[PDB]
């Protein structure tokens, strides 16, 4: 109930935190998957696809990091919490 | 903090040696600091999808 | 700035500008951009769409100094900031710089979108009280806004004869065209039918007996129309509130959404907020002028005579009755009495709808004491030696100060602005000091399972009234988490063992009649590094529970240094913090009981003597105390301050006897850690509640639990410690 | 006014005296013997406060050197025109009135009791018999810059140091404008300040030019005076001497003949006069923001000029000499189009940020060069050209004509460093309109940084179309307590507007005090109320509801002093009535052009490896331990770890992130500061073996 | 009383007349 | 002369009655210089009907309450107050609506005389218990804007008659905002917002073109004084 | 209750400059809207002519002095931004001013080209010794709004060249009063006063269409969508 986020505060971060424990475990969660995202588009001319590039179709010239929140506010990433 | 010469001649004398485990000391010398995301809980994270 | 974006994402723009094939190469593309190309504007709105920066504002005094905002192009060359965000920057737009920074690598980019961010920051880390909050401006637009006049213009009127009554609105979007056409008062006594705004509890469970409010369902409110566009911005389903919005009512608005809602919902209502004050602060009607500042009637008259005593007072100096400290303090006193009857007398006669009343009752900015001096009576001044001066300044700001006066005057002004850079510089050593002694507090472990808690009492019971709230429980046991199930009378539980304490909680407890209760503290955590997050307990910015591997220790350093710039003046201020905390012997140094049992004082003129008679049995502790100092009251079943330290009373063990501080190395020895401990935080709050801030119990929790973790050894016996 | 105030200063450190630390507070106070001496307002703000003074104005300096005042002495009870210098001791054995003292027309005092300040600072009621000595004006406790703030009795005494203080960084607008209301102050300090032309002996002027003014003494001597103009002063602004007489006209000895910078016919005019609404403002002029009309831009009403100097010299070299020269090694035609034959820009030449100022070659020594750039000098038959390019260039923020080139040679004969045969400076003029960032003060210390600059059709306008200049919040003027500056906005909009005190039935209660040339004042009159002496209240109350209509017919402001604006946007009136009135607004000189800074990547230190460099790339901005606390705080552990590393000190950790930055991959791992290797050598350099180790205790390289 | 022989007319609000002129600053 | 960039009006659509209407981009100022003028020319130049006044044959005045209703005679004239008629008589026509018995009064129970119309059958007006009954006269007639009852307090003389305040505008709220728009290095130029919701006699779409219609016909009398060059 | 009468526009002239426009009847609570609007045309959407930049001969900037004349050339800047000029031309156009000898030069001593013309030839614009003559060329260009002086800057022009600010606006100020008749009856309008003085390019009433003509073509787009 509120109205349409519009910036980098979309997607709300309280449905993000609400897949992850904290958002300390959030953030690295995000980074790592847009270092993938990244290298994905990096190796995208030529090389072995060991890297899957973004699941949720990207918008026009999206940055790496929104993809991969945006994907993550989807549940379409599984992590597992070191120690 | 205070008096370096003193503390250094100690530390020589006593041939102390310091664990790198407290916030400054990381700051100093470029390691993650032990707080927060820099904690081995949040680093040592694998992705999937 | 356009031109300060340019140069800073500089190595991005030209990739860009590269890959779009505006360039040829990053030799040409660098070229281009310091040539600075119509071309290159396009790509640069085009790079910092969502890359987040760091805006700085030096010195950082707390952790909110920093924050991530999304970056806009704007002419000019000025960073443009928000309003709302400058009570967390401490910053006035009176030539002031802030630095900005910039995250490069996905990892920062994420540290800086997550947790940095300006929109999840709304509550300050210290208190957990709303910082982004309507302010100055704003808080009188609402305020005006909110206000309800009575004799206003299309006020609701009741029917009189074959007149119906008038005033009844079928709906806001009428009584807005009424106002428009100029037929109502936007703040007059309305009887509107309100279909999109839910009811308050107490209408609520009336007229739909409670079976619940859904948009739609509509219901007759008695207010004012301002009032109904005010609630228009709180989130639907908040029930109305239909109150005069003082600076303290929008802080528990605030607050309240913040523990019942979402953050984002929080963030868009603040804006909102922001947007409507601002646009109802113009149309408010505040200004000044000579007319708007009235002079008070009587105050010629109330001069005359105080000056006619203060004369009488002079001449029996000049009889040779009295010396100079005996002269000066009956003047001071006398003059301070009639200052307080000027500042009476002014606040009478003005009327509630002066700018300058509407600006200072509206908890805007400023205080009584401004308004009377510039209107009634600056009253005595500060020497440079610190003490008053026996003439006092007669003439307000308005009038006119005299030379002389204006020369006296001069002296307090040069001493405030000498003073400001000591404290500045104090405050900033303390912080460094409780930085460097915390280093090592982080939570590292969700629960020790810890059965050890403090007892903090939560509401006295009075011996008449059922209860009475402790004023300080909003300090004391308002965010910490249950060590032991609160049981009733009875074998109901209130609340079960370690759910975390809060307003619902905390009211059903004091409904329940339970006053006393144990609260899980940092202070008993039996971690070995670091402390657990249950025992911590619930977060301030957060809201939540503390989450693991966040720095705790360094958030009440930096909480406890903040408002060292503002605690301004045995010294109360500054130096009292920092010699509680740095355990050193106190000035005052006042006797403690050192074993409960009767007392048997002699009073001696020179030096007092003090002595007790243990009731088990013993010898007499001697103390030797000065004669100069007074008594401070001898704890008695009256507990009544006026109380003198009567001989032959009995007194508990540890309890001070003249005024002044007790050593807490003394407390320590004579009662244990516990008590040290009680001692420690309750002086540090009440000399920090004295000014007026308020900091949590926890944040100086840690540092008292920093501070007392050493054990002395005596005798090594088989140890190897010496 | 800088100047002077400069010239009057009374600086208690320095060789010879006490240093800031060593200094202790109590120093710094003021003291009961300042009185006429050493002025209690004006003083610096920052740490230098109470060790910087200035003389009063009264105040003269004995030979032995201790500071002296005058004061009239009263033999018995009547005061005599006489007068006597009295130092501190003097003064401290003697019963001194103040001035305000009612005296009668003959020196009778009329009070039996007189306020007297006698020894030990104390200030109590005496018999006008014992009183021995009077001050001579209500001004002599305050410097020559505090003397021209009006209603300085009705600001506090912080307010009055700030407004003295910055009252002294005002910026010479192109046209000058004498205020409506002002201290008697302001001529005597222009004419002693010494920047406007006085003319030395009576005469009569023969012609008078922009440049120079002559005029025939009546014993047959002719004078010509040479104005300097568009000279660059000692801050970068410009000092202009314009005349203000006609030819054929008598003047008279000591009578002003041109104006210098911030003079408006020969008396001190810092600002300009703007229509000042003082209420809330959608939000703009929130928290000390100021809101200004788009007409002050358009009209160049708060245009200034600034004057830069750059300079760049040809020294011998152990490889050879350096030369000025037009050729320059491989740069094109277009780029070098502006210079002339001597190799320096063409006067009047517009030149941008970067461009080449003046052309210079410098000797090389011997550098192979690298594959690619010796095959391509091969192949296009251009030359190593070994002579490297050190031209001197417009540095990073900086534009504008170029008014005049300087040029010195030792083979002309000219006195210059030793190394050193052609120095060459050239000056750059740059006109600056204001714009947001600026900053703005009015003479009661109440500054303000330009929030927004609307368009003239947004302002509110008054009742009869006349939109108001600037808008100033409310909320800033009863809490800062300086009700001087309400006071100035009602005196201004009398005086613009022009009063007539009504006489036909007598002068009224409140004008019985008022002289009797101020009964009546012409619309846009001149009017000024003396520091501790001038308008009371009620002759502001009473001026305000005698003041001429328009030319419509119709009076504006109320009896109040208050005005019904107009919405600019809306278009519908405001709900109710705000002040308006006339006020003396200056420009500072914190110009937001010169506080923007940027840096990417440049210049690097040589010891420290950290970033740093001049105005053309300019240096990094620090991160101190407090910014890392509050990192800390937050949990950021990988942004500190970026902040402090790969972008301060990593040597290599840089270019890989530029080279990550500029191409496509990821930005690597941060490696080890440069800080930390720096510590350890120097840590081993005094015989002490520090080594890191692992948990096995080896230890490990680096 | 402008000392100086052409300065501009502005009337003050002076209620007291200063036996002394301003010394050379 | 020229307008660099022509305005154009994209129309949003939130609700059948509401809508969001956009133009952009428009020359810098002439945001609000357009957005106020079109809100109050929506708000009270669009012709429309409404109950002017009501008769209650079962009440000698207004201090109590209508036998047989559980409703307020106050709560009736608020529910009738927001009925929506579509009226093409000038004259006001009166209307009536009688009901017996048990059981809820709907506006789609009042007979409408010839012309007028009621476009929400469906609107709850009161209730009726057992043995209840309420004859009302209601008149409408056309308008346009807000126009208080005590204004139209004086009219005539009669015994139960009780002026209600009429809305005659088939528009009842609009809101409007500016904002920055960026169509070149200007970066300054206007993007108008205007929020308009209306009943269901009119369209926003039609509201909107009338009240262009309307503004286009004022400013016509200036632009007819004389011809002369401007930007298009 | 619909108003029959429309609103009608009735033009005074209060000087040659000054007119007032009453129009009504309006709608209750429309005359202060209607007005700010046309103010706010007005004061920013008037077409006219102005000075683009001058070139004096001897004088390469701004910054410096020509000699025999009384002020600098920043001086007389200032002074020609107060020129009022109307042209006819829709390009621009170069106008000569060539004074010589002791006297004063006004704006009346220049020869404007055809199609334009000076409407306060008594403007003063600098003052001249016997010794020092002034020969000034100056550009007139057609436009709307305030164009700072950079236009020019970037044109590549010769040295001699010195941009000047632009004010093309011949409206000088706006003024507005309404006068309601709320009325006990349903006879409720108001009347709108609406004078405008200008500064002699163009008289009140071409001011006047021309705003009403931009109004008009504005409101265009909210009719098409019917
Ligand atoms: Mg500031
Ligand atoms: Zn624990």
């Amino acid at each position: 109930g509120y109205d349409t986020p519009l910036g980098i505060t979309n997607p709300p971060i309280d449905e993000l935190l609400d897949r992850v424990s904290s958002k300390y475990a959030l953030v690295i969660y995000a980074a790592k998957r847009a270092r993938q995202i990244n290298d994905y588009y990096n190796q995208l001319g030529e090389g072995i696809l060991e890297y899957v590039g973004p699941l949720v179709e990207p918008g026009l010239q999206e940055k790496p990091l929104s993809i991969a929140l945006r994907e993550i506010h989807a549940d379409l990433l599984e992590h597992t919490e070191g120690e | 903090f205070q008096e370096t010469t003193r503390v250094l001649t100690d530390a020589a004398i006593n041939c102390r040696s310091d664990k790198l485990n407290g916030l400054k000391e990381n700051v100093i010398i470029g390691k993650l600091i032990p707080a927060g995301t820099g904690i081995n809980r949040y680093r040592n994270i694998a992705v999937q999808p | 700035p356009k031109l300060m974006a340019l140069e800073l994402f500089k190595p991005f723009v030209m990739k860009r500008l590269v890959d779009l094939n505006h360039a040829q190469n990053i030799k040409s593309a660098k070229r281009m951009v310091e040539r600075q190309r119509p071309q290159v504007w396009d790509v640069l709105e085009e790079v910092i769409a969502e890359h987040p920066v760091l805006l700085n504002r030096a010195p950082t005094l707390h952790r909110l100094g920093i924050q991530a905002f999304e970056p806009m192009l704007v002419e000019g060359k000025a960073i443009q900031l928000h309003p709302l965000v400058c009570e967390a920057f401490n910053a006035d737009f009176d030539g002031d710089q802030m630095a900005v920074h910039l995250p490069l690598s996905a990892e920062a980019q994420a540290e800086a979108r997550i947790l940095m961010l300006s929109s999840n920051n709304i509550l300050s880390p210290a208190s957990g009280r709303p910082l982004a909050m309507p302010r100055l401006d704003m808080v009188t637009g609402l305020y005006y806004l909110t206000t309800e006049v009575p004799g206003d213009t299309g006020e609701y009127q009741p029917a009189s004869g074959d007149h119906p009554e008038t005033g009844v609105y079928s709906s806001p979007a009428e009584a807005i065209m009424a106002a428009d056409r100029g037929v109502l008062s936007v703040r007059a006594k309305i009887k509107v039918r309100l279909t999109q705004l839910r009811p308050p509890v107490e209408i609520e469970a009336e007229l739909f007996g409670h079976s619940g409010w859904q948009p739609g369902d509509a219901w007759m409110a008695e207010t004012t129309l301002g009032r109904v566009m005010f609630n228009e911005l709180l989130p639907l389903g908040y029930p109305f509130v239909n109150k005069q919005m003082h600076k303290k009512v929008q802080a528990a608005i605030i607050n309240d959404l913040a523990e019942r809602y979402p953050m984002i919902v929080v963030a868009q209502t603040v804006d909102k907020l922001k947007d409507a004050g601002f646009y109802w602060a113009t149309r408010s009607g505040v200004t000044v002028s000579m007319a708007d500042v009235l002079v008070p009637p009587r105050k010629k008259e109330i001069l005359d005579h105080y000056e006619e005593r203060a004369d009488k007072v002079e001449k029996q100096f000049q009889r040779g009755a009295l010396n100079h400290d005996e002269r000066n303090e009956a003047l001071v006193e006398i003059w301070k009495e009639a200052t307080d009857e000027v500042g009476q007398a002014l606040r009478e006669h003005y009327p509630d709808d002066n700018p300058i009343i509407t600006i200072v009752d509206s908890g805007a900015t400023g205080n009584f004491t401004q308004t009377r001096t510039l209107a009634g009576m600056k009253g005595l001044v500060t020497n440079p030696k610190g003490e008053f001066i026996p003439r006092p300044v007669k003439s307000s700001f308005r009038e006119g100060l005299t030379v002389l006066e204006y020369f006296i005057n001069t002296h307090g002004a040069r001493k405030g602005l000498a003073d400001t850079a000591l404290r500045t510089a104090d405050s900033g050593y303390l912080t460094r000091r409780l930085v460097d002694v915390s280093q090592d507090v982080i939570v590292r472990e969700h629960d020790c399972q810890t059965e050890r808690g403090i007892v903090v009492e939560l509401a006295e019971r009075a011996p008449d009234g059922t209860l009475i709230r402790d004023p300080y429980i909003e300090t004391s046991a308002y965010a910490r988490t249950l060590g032991t199930d609160a049981v009733d009378e009875a074998g109901n539980v209130i609340v079960e063992r370690g759910q975390d304490l809060g307003d619902p909680e905390i009211d059903a407890l004091l409904a329940a009649g339970i006053t006393q209760v144990k609260v899980r503290s940092v202070l008993t955590c039996a971690t070995s590094t670091g402390v657990c997050a249950t025992c911590y307990g619930r977060s301030m910015a957060t809201g939540k529970l503390v989450d693991i591997g966040e720095a705790v220790g360094i958030v009440a350093a930096q909480s406890i240094g903040e408002p060292g710039t503002q605690l301004t003046m045995i010294t109360g201020g500054l130096p009292r913090v920092q010699e509680l905390f740095e355990a050193r012997v106190p000035r005052g140094k006042a006797p403690i009981a050192d074993v409960t049992g009767r007392v048997r004082l002699e009073d001696g003129e020179r030096f007092y003597k003090i002595t007790i008679v243990p009731d088990d049995g013993g010898e007499e502790v001697v103390y030797d105390k000065i004669s100069k100092r007074q008594r401070l009251r001898v704890f008695k079943h009256e507990d009544g301050s006026e109380r003198v330290l009567s001989d032959g009373d009995h007194v508990e063990v540890g309890q001070q006897l003249m005024e002044g501080s007790a050593d807490p190395h003394e407390v320590l020895r004579v009662q244990g850690p516990r008590e040290v401990q009680i001692h420690l935080v309750r002086e540090v709050q009440e000399v920090y509640r004295a000014q007026g801030v308020s900091i949590h119990d926890k944040h100086i929790e840690v540092i008292v639990r920093q501070m007392l973790r050493r054990v002395t050894i005596i005798d090594s016996g088989s140890t190897e410690f010496l | 006014l800088s100047g002077l105030t400069h010239k009057r200063r009374l600086s208690a450190l320095g060789p010879g005296g006490l240093s800031r630390e060593r200094a202790g507070l109590e120093v710094r106070d003021v003291h009961p013997s300042h009185y006429g001496r050493m002025c209690p307002i004006e003083t610096p703000e920052g740490p230098n406060i109470g060790l910087i003074g200035s003389l009063s104005v009264y105040a003269r300096v004995n030979p032995f050197g201790f500071i002296e005042t005058p004061y009239r002495k009263v033999v018995d009870g009547v005061v005599s025109d006489e007068i006597v210098y009295l130092t501190a001791d003097e003064e401290d054995r003697h019963v001194v009135a103040q001035a305000n003292s009612p005296i009668d027309a003959d020196g009778r005092f009329v009070e039996p009791r007189v306020l007297v300040r006698r020894k030990a600072g104390e200030v109590e009621y005496v018999p006008s018999s014992e009183v021995d000595y009077m001050d001579v004006s209500p001004r002599q406790m305050v410097s020559v810059a505090t003397a021209m703030i009006p209603f300085l009795e009705h600001d506090d005494a912080n307010r009055a140091l700030m407004g003295a203080n910055m009252q002294r960084q005002a910026v010479p607008l192109v046209r000058s404008e004498a205020p409506l209301v002002g201290t008697g102050m302001e001529l005597r300090a222009a004419i002693d300040a010494g920047d406007v032309v006085v003319a030395e002996e009576s005469g009569v002027i023969e012609e008078v030019s922009a440049d120079y003014i002559t005029v025939m003494h009546d014993n047959g001597t002719r004078r010509t005076y040479r104005m300097r103009k568009f000279a660059r002063s000692n801050h970068g602004t410009c000092a202009n001497q314009c005349p203000i007489v006609d030819a054929g006209d008598r003047v008279e000895a000591g009578q002003v003949i041109a104006d210098g910078p911030c003079t408006d016919d020969g008396e001190m005019a810092l600002g300009k006069n703007l229509l000042v609404a003082i209420m809330p403002w959608e939000g703009h002029n929130y928290e000390d923001a100021i809101i200004l009309s788009n007409r002050l831009v358009e009209e160049d009403v708060l245009t200034s000029i600034h004057i830069e100097e750059h300079e760049i010299d040809a020294r011998d070299t152990k490889l050879g000499a350096e030369e000025i020269t037009r050729d320059i090694p491989n740069i094109s035609d277009e780029v070098l189009a502006d210079l002339d034959e001597r190799g320096i820009v063409r006067i009047g030449a517009e030149v941008r940020d970067g461009d080449i100022l003046v052309g210079k070659v410098t000797p090389k020594g011997e550098t192979e060069l690298t594959p690619e750039e010796r095959l391509l000098r091969a192949i296009f038959g251009e030359k190593a050209r070994e002579v490297r390019d050190t031209s001197l260039k417009v540095p990073h923020g900086e534009s504008g004509k170029v008014i005049g080139i300087r040029v010195f040679s030792r083979e002309d004969e000219d006195e210059l460093p030793a190394g050193v045969n052609e120095l060459v400076r050239v000056y750059v003029a740059q006109k600056r309109k204001i714009s947001d960032g600026d900053k703005l003060a009015g003479r009661h210390g109440n500054k303000g940084v330009i929030g927004k600059i609307l368009p003239v059709e947004d302002m509110p306008f008054l009742a009869d179309g006349t939109p108001v200049d600037i808008i100033l919040n409310t909320h800033g003027v009863p809490r800062r307590m300086n009700i001087g500056q309400i006071l100035e906005t009602h005196l201004g909009w009398c005086a613009h507007s022009g009063w007539k005190v009504d006489a036909a039935k007598g002068v009224p209660d409140w004008a019985a005090r008022l002289p009797d040339e101020l009964l009546e004042a012409q619309p846009n009159a001149i009017v000024s109320t003396p520091v501790f002496d001038g308008a009371q209240e009620a002759e502001l109350q009473g001026l305000l509801s005698c003041t001429l209509p328009n030319r419509d017919g119709d009076v504006l402001v109320d009896a109040d002093g208050k005005a019904m604006l107009f919405d600019g946007r809306s278009g519908e009136p405001f709900p109710y009535p705000v002040t308006v009135g006339y006020m003396y607004i200056m420009k500072l000189h914190h110009l937001v052009d010169d506080k923007i800074h940027a840096r990417s990547t440049g210049p690097y230190s040589m010891i420290t490896q950290q970033p740093l460099g001049g105005k053309a790339q300019f240096g990094g901005q620090r991160f101190g331990e407090m910014e890392c606390w509050a990192m800390q705080a937050y949990g950021a552990a990988y942004t500190l770890q970026e902040l402090l590393t790969i972008k301060s000190d990593d040597t290599v950790g840089r270019v890989k992130v530029y080279e990550a930055i500029v191409k496509g991959e990821n930005i690597p791992e941060p490696g080890i500061p440069e800080s930390f290797k720096v510590l350890l050598k120097e840590l081993q350099s005094l015989c002490l073996n520090v080594e890191v180790l692992s948990s096995d205790g080896a230890a490990i390289e680096l | 009383n402008n000392s100086v022989p052409g300065a501009p007319n502005r009337v003050s609000f002076a209620k007291l007349r200063e036996p002394l002129e301003v010394p050379g600053l | 002369m020229l307008i660099s960039q022509r305005p154009t009006l994209s129309e949003d659509v939130l609700t059948d009655n509401r809508s969001q209407f956009v133009i952009e981009p428009l020359e810098p100022g002439f945001g609000y210089t357009l957005g106020n003028s079109l809100r109050r020319t929506l708000l009270s130049s669009i012709p429309g009907a409404a109950v002017t006044s009501i008769r209650i044959d079962g009440v000698l005045h207004e201090f109590t309450t209508v036998p047989g209703v559980k409703e307020d005679v106050t709560e009736i004239i608020l529910n009738l107050k927001s009925l929506v008629v579509s009226s093409e008589e000038d004259e006001p026509v009166t209307m009536y609506l009688r009901k017996q018995g048990p059981g809820e009064v709907t506006a789609g129970d009042i007979v409408p005389p010839a012309g007028v119309t009621v476009h929400n059958p469906g609107m709850h007006i009161a209730t009726l218990n057992d043995k209840g009954k309420l004859e009302v006269e209601l008149v409408v007639e056309r308008g346009r804007g807000y126009v208080p009852a005590v204004q139209n307090r004086a009219s005539g003389a009669e015994i139960g008659r009780i002026p209600v305040d009429s809305i005659y505008s088939p528009v009842l709220k609009v809101t409007y905002k500016v904002d920055a728009t960026r169509v070149e290095q200007r970066t300054d130029f206007d993007k108008l917002i205007l929020d308009v919701e209306t009943k269901n006699s009119i369209s926003p779409r039609d509201a909107l073109a009338s009240a262009g219609k309307t503004l286009v016909e004022l400013f016509g009398l200036a632009r007819e004084l004389n011809v002369e060059a401007e930007g298009i």
